[PDB]
Order: structure tokens, then C-alpha cells, then sequence
């Protein structure tokens, strides 16, 4: 029998999510989980995902799961995947050329969205320089065009580096936020563990 | 801060090639923008920070210079380039322009 | 993305004028706005722009400090008050939008541009 199933209630239903440049970072250890009815639910919009194949998935486990989440709006939902580019794939989360776990996505505009606006999700549009893989971004210090630090006298030219999504009932459906989870899988020379209904 | 062009006026046909520069008194380093008006309408943006050039606009035209020292440059002319063309300045808050380049046909 | 203007026109000099543009097609929250001048049939000249959140702001050093600006962010405009008319203030005058994006990104760059109204002091 399963001794403890894996815990994924409490990120895929939820009751919040982080902003994307604060993006949430759940560990996974010592488990047996089913990604199975992951598969067998019909409510995520985008199940399609790379690396290992989801039937086998349950075959060849690992030691480390990240799980991490947040909301986006719909369209850029393409912007999780190796070797793309793009303003919330390059400056918020992007993912390295190989990768050896994948990426679920649905939709919450019931849930989120609200009337008036939630105006409650912040993302990065501005940087520095590009960005490297699985980094958090808490930084939030001014960001400069340029010729001018601005010396924290935030306003002018000091474009404050968190834009709001702004959503809205009735935007469209190519602007509804979307929810997206990623588990990375990690198979360190530690033993592997997390492998279960066999 | 006093920016110049060169040169002031010109007359040209069809498939020239052109070649205005722009100097600044005090080195900017690229930040320079270049505008055209055409006569009757409103102005639009072609050339920012003297290197990138506008979307949705042909590729025949071109922009580099560094410094002081700025320079657009025409492959093939066409009839509807014959407008007025002027320098910007992206440097400290107080920013003008220069005298421009009315472009003629000749 | 389309712009109105008001509040040009023919005035005598010595008294006051107020100016408003309006803009449509755009999220306005951002777009630091910007006016510019232009004397017929000579060189036109750059005279305002702001900011974002009505932050900080700056003026041409001519008239520095005779004139005022307001960023109506509800109505999606700007409203612009003249002071002390001059009649070297009759030209034609622009308010124009500022984009985002680029090599630098400067909110000194000026695209979507209006219509324009011709101001007169005599
Ligand atoms: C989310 O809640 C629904 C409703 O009970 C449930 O069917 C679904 O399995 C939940 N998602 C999980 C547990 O990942």
C-alpha cells in the first residue's frame, strides 16, 4: 500500500498564487505520488508537456520534484517551453535547453479576474540584462533606460520594474489569466524516491 | 546644447543614394533619433538610439553613428521620402533638435 | 490609436489659455506624455513631457515656470495651462504619445503623434 500520497492539492487547487517575479518554489522529497489522474482530469486546458513521456512517467522516478507555480494570461502560456523566447519567458522564468520534468496549464477566469479589476499580479518588464535558469527575482530595486540612476528618486525615468496585468470580466479570452505549474524533475547520485503506485 | 545637419537642403531622384549626417556639440553617445514629416500630415517615428529601425517600415532605410558623429543613409530613393527630416536629442532633460533636411526633387 | 486637441485659437496677449488633448487606443497608465511646438515655416521645438505616474516633471528653459501642466489620468488626456501669452507662442503645437520598448527604451521618444492647433497672441 502507499504510505503517503504525494501532496498536490493544496498547489493545483489552491486558494492563492504568487506574482510571476515572485514565483513560489515547492520542494518534493521521499513520496509516492499519481501522476496518473493528472492525466485522467479534463479540466487543464494544456497537459502537453516535454521531456519524459506522461504514460511512463510513472516508471522511472527521481530524487528531487520542484513544483513551481503562478498565473499568467492565456496567450503567453507558449512561453514556457526550451529555447523560446519572450517578455515573461526571458525577464520573469525561462527554462534550460534540456529538461526532464513539464509543464501544466488550465484556466481560472472565474476564479480570478474580478469585476473591478484584481489588479493583484505584478511582472517583470524591464531588466538588466537576460536571465538565467530557475533564479528567483525578488529584486525590487529601480531599473534605469540608461545615462541616468535616477538615485532612488522613483518616477521619473526610474520605471518602477513591476507592471500590473491590469484583468478585466471581459477582456477576451487571449487575456483570461491562465494557471501554470511546472514540475522539474531532479535525479541526483543521491537514491531516487519519488515513484509510487507500482 | 547646439545640434547641426548637413546637408541643410538637397534635391534628389529616384533610387539615390543618400546620405545626411548630424553632428552634436557634446558627445551623447547614441541616444540620437531621427523623424520625418511629410507635408499634410503628422510626424512618425523611423530611427531611435540611431541604431534600430521602426517597425512596419522598409527595410531601404538606414541608420548608424556613435559619438558626435550620426548618419542616415538611403539605398534606393523613393517618391515618398521627399519630406523633411530632423535630428533629436535623448541627452539631459533640456533637448532640441537640428535645422533638419528638407528632401527635393531634382 | 488616435488623438483630439482643444483650446487653441486666435487671443490677445496678456491673458490665459488652457489647452487639452486626449488620446484613445493605448493603456494610458503609461506613455509618459510629451507637447512640442512648431513656428511655421521654421524649425519646430520640442516643449514638454512628464512622466509616468505624474512624477517628477520638466519644462523647455524659454518659458520655464510660466506654464503648467496636468496629467488627467481618468479622461485619458492632458491638460496643458499657458500663462503670460507671447506672441512668439503663435505656432502650431503637438501632443504626442512615448513608447516603451527598444535598445534603451527613453521615454523622450516621440511616435503616435496628434493633429496639432494653430495658437495665435496679437
Ligand atoms: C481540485 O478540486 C476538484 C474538486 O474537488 C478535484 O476534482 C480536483 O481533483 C482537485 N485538483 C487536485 C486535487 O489536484
Amino acid at each position: 500500500n502507499i504510505t503517503n500520497l504525494c501532496p498536490f492539492g493544496e498547489v493545483f487547487n489552491a486558494t492563492r498564487f504568487a506574482s510571476v517575479y515572485a514565483w513560489n518554489r515547492k520542494r518534493i522529497s521521499n513520496c509516492v505520488a499519481d501522476y496518473s489522474v493528472l492525466y485522467n482530469s479534463a479540466s487543464f486546458s494544456t497537459f502537453k508537456c516535454y521531456g519524459v513521456s506522461p504514460t511512463k512517467l510513472n516508471d522511472l522516478c527521481f530524487t528531487n520534484v520542484y513544483a513551481d507555480s503562478f498565473v499568467i494570461r492565456g496567450d503567453e502560456v507558449r512561453q514556457i517551453a526550451p529555447g523560446q523566447t519572450g517578455k515573461i519567458a526571458d525577464y520573469n522564468y525561462k527554462l534550460p535547453d534540456d529538461f526532464t520534468g513539464c509543464v501544466i496549464a488550465w484556466n481560472s477566469n472565474n476564479l480570478d479576474s474580478k469585476v473591478g479589476g484584481n489588479y493583484n499580479y505584478l511582472y517583470r518588464l524591464f531588466r538588466k540584462s537576460n536571465l538565467k535558469p530557475f533564479e528567483r527575482d525578488i529584486s525590487t530595486e529601480i531599473y534605469q533606460a540608461g545615462s541616468t540612476p535616477c538615485n532612488g528618486v522613483e518616477g521619473f525615468n526610474c520605471y518602477f520594474p513591476l507592471q500590473s496585468y491590469g484583468f478585466q470580466p471581459t477582456n477576451g479570452v487571449g487575456y483570461q489569466p491562465y494557471r501554470v505549474v511546472v514540475l522539474s524533475f531532479e535525479l541526483l547520485h543521491a537514491p531516487a524516491t519519488v515513484c509510487g503506485p507500482k | 546644447i547646439q545640434l547641426t545637419q548637413s546637408p541643410s537642403s538637397l534635391s534628389a531622384s529616384v533610387g539615390d543614394r543618400v546620405t545626411i549626417t548630424c553632428r552634436a556639440s557634446q558627445n551623447i553617445g547614441t541616444y540620437l533619433n531621427w523623424y520625418q514629416q511629410e507635408p499634410g500630415k503628422a510626424p512618425k517615428l523611423l530611427i531611435y538610439a540611431a541604431s534600430s529601425l521602426q517597425s512596419g517600415v522598409p527595410s531601404r532605410f538606414s541608420g548608424s553613428g556613435s559619438g558626435t558623429d550620426f548618419t542616415l543613409t538611403i539605398s534606393s530613393l523613393q517618391p515618398e521620402d521627399f519630406a523633411t527630416y530632423c535630428c533629436q536629442q535623448s541627452f539631459t532633460t533640456p533637448l532640441t533638435f537640428g535645422q533638419g533636411t528638407k528632401v527635393e526633387i531634382k | 490609436v488616435q488623438l483630439v486637441e482643444s483650446g487653441g485659437g486666435l487671443v490677445q496677449p496678456g491673458r490665459s489659455l488652457r489647452v487639452s488633448c486626449a488620446a484613445s487606443g493605448f493603456t494610458f497608465d503609461d506613455y509618459a506624455m510629451h507637447w512640442v511646438r512648431q513656428t511655421p515655416r521654421k524649425g519646430l521645438e520640442w516643449v514638454a513631457g512628464i512622466s509616468r505616474n505624474s512624477a517628477a516633471i520638466a519644462y523647455a528653459d524659454s518659458v520655464k515656470g510660466r506654464f503648467t501642466i496636468s496629467r488627467d489620468n481618468a479622461k485619458n488626456s492632458v491638460f496643458l495651462q499657458m500663462n503670460g501669452l507671447r506672441a512668439d507662442d503663435t505656432a502650431l503645437y503637438y501632443c504626442v504619445k512615448s513608447p516603451r520598448y527598444g535598445w534603451g527604451s527613453p521615454d523622450y521618444s516621440f511616435d503616435f503623434w496628434g493633429r496639432g492647433t494653430l495658437v495665435t497672441v496679437s
